[PDB]
């Protein structure tokens, strides 16, 4: 069940007009297409090829949502009760406190200043977020007025004619005058991805059915299409639907999931205590009234209301930071899980490397042939007249599908601008440039069929009419992987003449791929077939579906090899990424030769490591000897692969260190990655074409080349590098690093504190002695440290080990795993506990009680009634008069607890690394400090603050009580890490190392 | 790789599984034992320097003297009998009513009995008037166990007896036996003609601290009840010759000065509240704590 | 001023709002160095 009747509700169409009739409709030329006049004059009158922006929200919306988020609202519910409990109060006693006045107020205000900040900060990142929707501008290719030229898609108007090819996004709604095996994507409009053939033909009566329409928003996966356009911007059928065109979306990232599941436990155990602290209060003759804000005072200070505006910050952060690196990131988390990659499958052709290819070899009558390959001024280095050589450039320009755009025949071949293969610019470029007109080469002999390249076949094809005399009357001509082109022929053509394909030339064939693919060079193999006669009439009915023409016997004419040079960036940017603990492995559909060359060259392979076939050559014995461990590194053709069980792949990937797989499909992109991810590895794929369109989705990161990449390719991703900087890949691994460390250590801060809140009220009733600290003062604990400090760990710059250090593994280095709750908990959080109790127990015992006296006094101390208190010394105690010290205690225990919280946010400012190679450059950390202790000092020494919160005033001794523990926190940790600096693997690392 | 790490497990059972080598869940009895032993270290050396660290505070503080007294700063006047909410409700015809504030009250007068007080090394004489501060010398163990100033039952007028077992207390129109609080090294001031009382300055102003209890407040109350103050030398408050006080290091037994008020009111059958109040420069008040030099006790003989 | 025994508050409290003054501005001095 659908909901595609009420789609198919508002259509009406032209699918069923014949092609005189769609002509004379919007009245362009159905092969001239319309003129720039015409095009302009339509423009100004339809308006712009975009939907018209539908409002997502409102801004003060999005600030209550914000302001009740998750951990928000729950502190509306205490300061709800505590506002509450007030009223109470009032009504219960004449003239009561003023305590859960003032709290109600502290509490409500955190929300706030909460909430308005996290507001902004996730405002600024859909700031910057934003300022990168519009900077890909969808092109669009149009035949306007004879020629082709790439347009904005906004400049697209109703009735001009359209040219989508394999990975181009459909720009409007489309009638297809022509196709030649074209296959669309209509998974945006019906669900399934299969691909869809469109061909001209009017197949079903609705619109949505038939073949000859190809939609807005869809995408054509391969084969290629000339449409009509026939409804542009609102207009069309993805317009009309009023859903979400582009916006909003789904897919749930392992950061997000790893939060979310410890969100949901720390928020489980902070209830667990608040309600069984409730109850034991009730027990211990706790108020009722008091009862509740002790719980409610429980609950906020076992969880980390910090936490949501910490990571907010830290997206923050790193949308600023690919911002200023022309990195677009569709989700933000993402970039925490390209931190987490362990293996980078990369493209070869337009990743690695440039894309910009220029001629530079040809291999044809047994000889290699040099062109000149930069600022030629000249062609080639051989006689223009030659027979083969004729008969291979006619069928590089025949067999070539590219050509320049409009309004170029004026300026040089080199600086126009193109439209097609890279490979086929170049060869397009060469020969025009040292031989005739393709244009007018390609119009002399008219093409009557083509099957069109594409990734998987590895080959292109056409028939043209010849008009020559010595013409069979059908010229076949073809291209594509050499090897496989060669592998088609029968006979070769040498001084003019054709001659069967003995094995000699066979291995000159080979030696010539070797010699030219080894230069790095990419290579394409060219033949041709003159189709004989008698079995080819005139009219004669080519097939090109079952194919009624020869696919094999051809004559193979010779080889071209480009310059295909990487990338400036792809050496340091795959070195940097070794360096880190990332394996990256080539995976490329080009041969094997031209792949490994590359492979060296940019440092896939490192020239040391052997391949089995480099050790078999070595040792003059055959490949199938060696025993395939002695290698390091292989170069995997595709060809085989196709013919490998997964163990097999497994294993491949599991014993090599370097991996280059040659000569692969589309799919076989897809389960090399499969692979990598069975062995339980995070991968990360980096493309351009459009046959990395699968394996960028699979990948648990897809990165397009946001230039040379495609339609298709960019939208599989999740990343798109803008400026095609490959070296962008590490900028973005660190930043991934990055998050996850500064968030995992905002944790291992935020958590410490728990202990000592909530070890004085179960101490209380362990030893009966005088509460050390209560509600008033944990909130302050939390609300005071647990704040501001954490989400400075945000701001925290990054250490200085984490391109060094091996990728984290998903199922250990968890954001939160034991060894976190051993430290915050079983270490750091004791540690600091004992340094409340201690000035406790000081100020108790200076002002008369010492702590052995102290156990039992509970009952007494906190009845109402006993005056006579006896402490150590004698001496008789009223009620308050005690209390003043207990109290005094509690503002000291929390003011401890502020010391100790310094040093425990310094070594929670590094995981690895001192404190002294890190340095205090955090200046927001420093700020943490400041007012930390500043607040400190107020609540204690502010004129009636014992009256109001029970907080009275310290004697200058007491600050210092807690400096011992503090010193021991930095130094215990300084140490400890610097255990694991100098012994990896070593005992401390495997059980400290949170 | 070939490093063989990570959790690509598929037993639940692993909670306790154990057959392979690792148990509880957790890892080998070798690791399982070796950081057990950490923490036990890590904690047991933690506790030594809370330990050590209490130590080194604690001689920083003379077991003679508190090195804080200002929070006990002016002492504040309690009574004897158990005040429930500070209420002495009770049936004075029927015995069982009060026999609560009895109990306590005689209890603390054991410590005060003639018997109590034999040897002449621990108890000296002060004079059967009240006199000015002994001063027993330097709060140290220069000189021994100090002596104890005496207190006898007698001096508390009417509040004493002489039964058999349990004293024989008052049902009808109770007794209620005020008292100083304890300070470490305290001299109390009894107050000249300047800051005079809400009462005339009864006699002795040089060696006694007067105590008066009048009713709820001094403004419009209902005042209903016959004073009646018991003590050393007649007098309505305390001997001075008691202080200072030497702590319990140096005066193990000793015993404060006391000082009694029998209430024989003309109104049976109802609450009145009656707030006492010692006076003196070295006595000061709080409007919070209502004990402080003060006090608030609201008795109710219904029968 | 002096007299008997008694603990001076009002410098104990002035000294540590000066004090409190000092990380708080020195703090916000930090957060808004130029
Ligand atoms: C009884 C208990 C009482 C305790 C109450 C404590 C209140 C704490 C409540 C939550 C605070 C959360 C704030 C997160 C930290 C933001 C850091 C940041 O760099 O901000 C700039 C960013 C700007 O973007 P940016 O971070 O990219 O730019 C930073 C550039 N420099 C380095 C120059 C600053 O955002 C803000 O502008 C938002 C404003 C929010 C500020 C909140 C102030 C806290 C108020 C009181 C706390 C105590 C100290 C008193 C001093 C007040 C003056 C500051
Ligand atoms: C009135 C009530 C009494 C008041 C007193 C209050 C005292 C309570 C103190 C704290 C108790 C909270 C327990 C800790 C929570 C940890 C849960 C967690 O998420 O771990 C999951 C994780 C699960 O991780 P996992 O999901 O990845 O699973 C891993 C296993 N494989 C790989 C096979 C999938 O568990 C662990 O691995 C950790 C083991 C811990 C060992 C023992 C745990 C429990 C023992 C102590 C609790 C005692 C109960 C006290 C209550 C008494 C009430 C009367
Ligand atoms: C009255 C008694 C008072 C006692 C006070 C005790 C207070 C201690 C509080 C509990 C600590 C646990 C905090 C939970 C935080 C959860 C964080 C999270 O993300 O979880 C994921 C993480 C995941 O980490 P992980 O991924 O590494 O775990 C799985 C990995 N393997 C398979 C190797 C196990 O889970 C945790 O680590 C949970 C921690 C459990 C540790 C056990 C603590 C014991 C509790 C205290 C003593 C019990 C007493 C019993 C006797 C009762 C009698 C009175
Ligand atoms: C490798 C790195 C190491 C660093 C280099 C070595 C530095 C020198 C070593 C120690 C320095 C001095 C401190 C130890 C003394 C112990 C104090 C003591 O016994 O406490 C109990 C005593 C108790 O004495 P009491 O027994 O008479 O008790 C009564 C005192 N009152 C009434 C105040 C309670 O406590 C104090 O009175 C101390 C508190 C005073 C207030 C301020 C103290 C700050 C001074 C420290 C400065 C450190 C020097 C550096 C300069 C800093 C400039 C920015
Ligand atoms: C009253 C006591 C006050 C004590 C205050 C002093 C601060 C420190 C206190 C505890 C001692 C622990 C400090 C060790 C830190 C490790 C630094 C390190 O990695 O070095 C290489 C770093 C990094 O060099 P790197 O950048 O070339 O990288 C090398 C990294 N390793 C060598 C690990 C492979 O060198 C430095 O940056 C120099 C700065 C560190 C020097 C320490 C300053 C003072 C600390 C020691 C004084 C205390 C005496 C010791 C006794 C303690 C017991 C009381
Ligand atoms: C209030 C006081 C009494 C609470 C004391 C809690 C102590 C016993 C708790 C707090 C944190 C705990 C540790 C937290 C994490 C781990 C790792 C686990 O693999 C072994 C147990 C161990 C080491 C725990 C032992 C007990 C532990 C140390
Ligand atoms: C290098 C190492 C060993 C130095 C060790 C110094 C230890 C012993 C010092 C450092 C700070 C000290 C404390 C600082 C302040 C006070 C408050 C005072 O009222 C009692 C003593 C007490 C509690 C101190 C005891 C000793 C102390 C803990
Ligand atoms: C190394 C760094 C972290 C040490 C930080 C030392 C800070 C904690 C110390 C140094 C001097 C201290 C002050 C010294 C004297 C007084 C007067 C007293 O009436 C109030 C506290 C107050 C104001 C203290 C607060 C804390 C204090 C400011
Ligand atoms: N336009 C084209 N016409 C014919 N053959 C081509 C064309 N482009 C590439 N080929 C050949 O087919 C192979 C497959 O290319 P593909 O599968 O996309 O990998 P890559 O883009 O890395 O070459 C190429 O190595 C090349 O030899
Ligand atoms: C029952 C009883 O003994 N009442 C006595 C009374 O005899 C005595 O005259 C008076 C002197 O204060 O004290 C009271
Ligand atoms: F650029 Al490729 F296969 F290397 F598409
Ligand atoms: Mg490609
Ligand atoms: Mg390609
Ligand atoms: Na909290
Ligand atoms: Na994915
Ligand atoms: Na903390
Ligand atoms: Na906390």
């Amino acid at each position: 069940r659908d909901m595609d009747e009420l789609k198919k509700e508002v259509s009406m169409d032209d699918h069923k007009l014949s092609l005189d009739e769609l002509h004379r409709k919007y009245g362009t030329d159905l092969s001239r297409g319309l003129t720039p006049a015409r095009a302009a004059e339509i423009l100004a009158r339809d308006g712009p090829n975009a939907l018209t922006p539908p409002p997502t929200t409102p801004e003060w919306v999005k600030f209550c949502r914000q302001l009740f988020g998750g951990f928000s609202m729950l502190l509306w519910i205490g300061a709800i009760l505590c506002f509450l409990a007030y009223g109470i109060q009032a009504a219960t006693e004449e003239e009561p406190q003023n305590d859960n006045l003032y709290l109600g107020v502290v509490l409500s205000a955190v929300v706030i200043i909460t909430g308005c900040f996290s507001y902004y900060q996730e405002a600024k990142s859909s700031k910057i977020m934003e300022s990168f929707k519009n900077m890909v501008p969808q092109q669009a290719l149009v035949i306007r007025n004879g020629e082709k030229m790439s347009i904005n898609a906004e400049e697209v108007v109703v009735g001009d004619l359209v040219e989508v090819k394999g990975g181009d996004r459909i720009p409007a709604d489309l009638r297809i005058i022509s196709a030649n095996g074209c296959k669309v994507d209509n998974s945006s409009l019906t669900g399934e991805s299969e691909p869809q053939t469109r061909s001209p033909d009017f197949t079903n009566e609705n619109p949505l059915e038939t073949r000859n329409i190809a939609f807005f928003s869809t995408n054509c996966v391969e084969g290629t299409a000339r449409g009509i356009v026939v409804y542009t911007g609102d207009r069309t059928v993805m317009g009309r639907i009023a859903t979400l065109a582009s916006g909003l979306e789904g897919g749930q990232t392992p950061i997000a999931a790893e939060i979310e599941h410890f969100i949901h436990i720390i928020t489980g155990v902070a209830v667990f205590l608040g309600v069984s602290f409730f109850i034991l209060s009730l027990i211990l003759e706790y108020t009722w009234l008091e009862a509740v804000i002790f719980l409610i005072g429980i609950i906020v200070a076992n969880v980390p209301e910090g936490l949501l505006a910490t990571v907010t910050v830290c997206l923050t952060l790193t949308a600023k930071r690919m911002a200023r690196k022309n990195c677009l990131v569709k989700n933000l988390e993402a970039v925490e899980t390209l931190g987490s990659t362990s293996t980078i499958c990369s493209d070869k052709t337009g990743t690695l490397t440039q894309n910009r290819m220029t001629v530079a070899h040809m291999w044809f009558d047994n000889q290699i042939h040099e062109a000149d390959t930069t600022e030629n001024q000249s062609g080639v280095s051989f006689d223009k007249t030659s027979a083969t050589w004729l008969a291979l450039s006619r069928i590089a320009g025949l067999c070539n599908r590219a050509v320049f755009q409009a309004n170029q025949e004026n300026l040089p071949i080199l600086k126009r601008a193109v439209a097609g293969d890279a490979s086929e610019s170049a060869l397009l470029k060469c020969i025009e440039l040292c031989c005739g007109s393709v244009k007018e080469m390609r119009e002399r002999y008219t093409k009557i069929v083509e099957i069109p390249f594409n990734s998987t076949n590895k080959y292109q094809l056409s028939i043209h009419k010849n008009p020559n005399t010595a013409e069979p009357r059908h010229l076949l001509v073809m291209k594509g992987a050499p090897e496989r082109i060669l592998d088609r022929c029968s006979s070769i053509l040498i001084h003019g003449k054709e001659q069967p394909l003995d094995e000699e030339l066979k291995d000159a064939f080979q030696n010539a791929y070797l010699e030219l693919g080894g230069l790095g060079e990419r290579v394409l193999g060219f033949c041709h077939l003159f189709l004989p006669d008698e079995q080819f009439p005139e009219g004669f009915q080519f097939d090109t579906d079952d194919v009624n023409f020869p696919l094999d016997n051809l004559c193979f004419v010779g080889l071209i090899s480009m310059i295909d040079p990487p990338r400036a960036a792809v050496p340091d940017a795959v070195g940097k990424c070794r360096s880190a603990g990332i394996k990256v492995i080539m995976v490329t559909g080009d041969h094997p030769i031209t792949a490994k060359a590359i492979a060296k060259g940019v440092g896939i392979i490192s020239e040391g490591n052997e391949t089995v076939e480099d050790i078999a050559a070595r040792l003059n014995i055959p490949v199938s000897q060696v025993n395939p461990r002695d290698a390091k590194a292989c170069v995997v053709h595709g060809s085989d692969l196709k013919d490998m069980t997964s163990e097999q792949l497994d294993d491949i990937l599991k014993y090599h260190t370097e991996i280059v797989f040659a000569r692969t499909s589309p799919q076989q992109k897809l389960i090399i990655v499969e692979g990598c991810q069975r062995q339980g590895a995070i991968v990360a794929v980096t493309g351009d074409g459009v046959n990395d369109s699968p394996a960028l989705k699979k990948a648990d990161i897809g990165v397009a080349m946001g230039i040379a990449g495609s339609d298709v390719s960019k939208q599989a991703a999740d990343m798109i590098l803008l400026d095609d900087n490959f070296a962008s890949i590490v900028t973005g691994v660190e930043e991934g690093r990055l998050i996850f460390d500064n968030l995992k250590k905002s944790i291992a801060y935020t958590l410490t504190s728990n202990i000592p809140e909530i070890t004085p009220f179960l101490i209380f009733i362990i030893a009966n002695i005088p509460l050390p600290l209560g509600t008033v003062t944990i909130l302050c604990i939390d609300l005071g440290t647990d704040m501001v400090p954490a989400i400075s760990l945000a701001y925290e710059q990054a250490e200085s080990d984490i391109m060094k250090r091996q990728p984290r593994n998903p199922k250990t280095d968890k954001l939160v795993n034991e060894r976190l709750i051993s430290m915050a908990y079983g270490q750091i959080g004791m540690i600091q506990a004992l340094g409340g109790f201690f000035t406790y127990f000081v100020i108790l015992a200076e002002n008369g009680f010492l702590p052995i006296h102290l156990l039992g006094l509970r009952v007494n101390w906190d009845d109402r009634w006993i005056n006579d208190v006896e402490d150590s010394y004698g001496q008789q105690w009223t009620y308050e008069q005690r209390k003043i010290v207990e109290f005094t205690c509690h503002t000291a225990f929390f003011v401890s607890i502020v010391v100790v919280q310094w040093a425990d946010l310094v070594i929670c400012k590094t995981r690895r690394n001192s404190v002294f190679q890190q340095g205090m450059k955090n200046k927001i950390l420093i700020f943490g400090l400041f007012e930390e202790t500043a607040l400190a000092a107020f609540l204690s020494y502010c004129p009636g603050m014992g009256v109001a919160l029970r907080m009275y005033p310290l004697k200058p001794t007491w600050w210092f009580c807690a400096f011992p523990y503090s010193l021991l926190i930095f130094v215990y940790d300084e140490v400890r890490k610097l255990i694991i600096r100098r012994r990896p693997g070593g005992w401390v690392e495997k059980e400290t190392y949170y | 790789m070939a490093r063989g790490k990570a959790k690509e497990e598929g037993s639940w059972k692993k909670f306790i599984w154990n057959s392979e080598k690792k148990e509880f869940l957790g890892r080998t009895g070798g690791s399982w034992f070796k950081i057990l032993l950490f923490y036990v270290i890590f904690y047991g050396c933690l506790a030594g320097i809370f330990i050590g660290t209490i130590q080194v505070m604690l001689l920083t503080i003379s077991e003679f003297k508190p090195t804080y007294q200002d929070r006990v700063a002016p002492p504040g006047l309690t009574q004897i009998p158990q005040s429930q909410k500070t209420e002495i409700s009770f049936r004075p015809n029927d015995p069982q009513s009060y026999e609560s504030y009895v109990v306590s009250i005689v209890r603390f007068l054991e410590k005060y009995k003639d018997l109590a007080q034999k040897d002449d090394m621990i108890f000296e004489d002060c004079g059967n008037v009240p006199s000015e501060l002994k001063e027993r010398g330097e709060y140290n163990n220069e000189r021994g166990e100090r002596k104890v100033c005496r207190f006898r039952l007698e001096w508390l007028g009417n509040c004493s007896g002489l039964n058999d077992e349990t004293y024989g207390y008052k049902d009808g129109k109770p007794c209620v036996i005020i008292k100083l609080n304890r300070v470490l090294g305290f001299k109390p001031k009894p107050p000249k003609n300047e800051s005079l009382e809400t009462y005339p300055v009864m006699k002795y102003n040089p060696y006694v601290l007067p105590v008066h209890c009048t009713g709820k407040r001094d403004e419009d109350k209902e005042k209903v009840g016959t004073m009646e103050y018991f003590g050393l030398g007649g007098y309505p408050g305390f001997p001075l010759q008691y202080y200072p006080y030497y702590g319990k290091l140096l005066q193990p037994k000793y015993l404060q000065p006391l000082m009694a008020v029998q209430f024989t009111n003309l109104t049976m059958d109802t609450e009145i509240r009656i707030e006492c109040k010692a006076y003196g420069e070295n006595i000061g008040y709080s409007e919070k704590d209502r004990f402080q030099g003060r006090f608030d006790v609201k008795i109710e003989v219904k029968s | 001023d002096v007299d008997p025994f008694y603990y001076d508050y009002e410098t104990v409290r002035n000294g540590g709002l000066i004090f409190a003054a000092l990380a708080f501005i020195v703090g916000l001095i930090i957060i808004l160095s130029k």
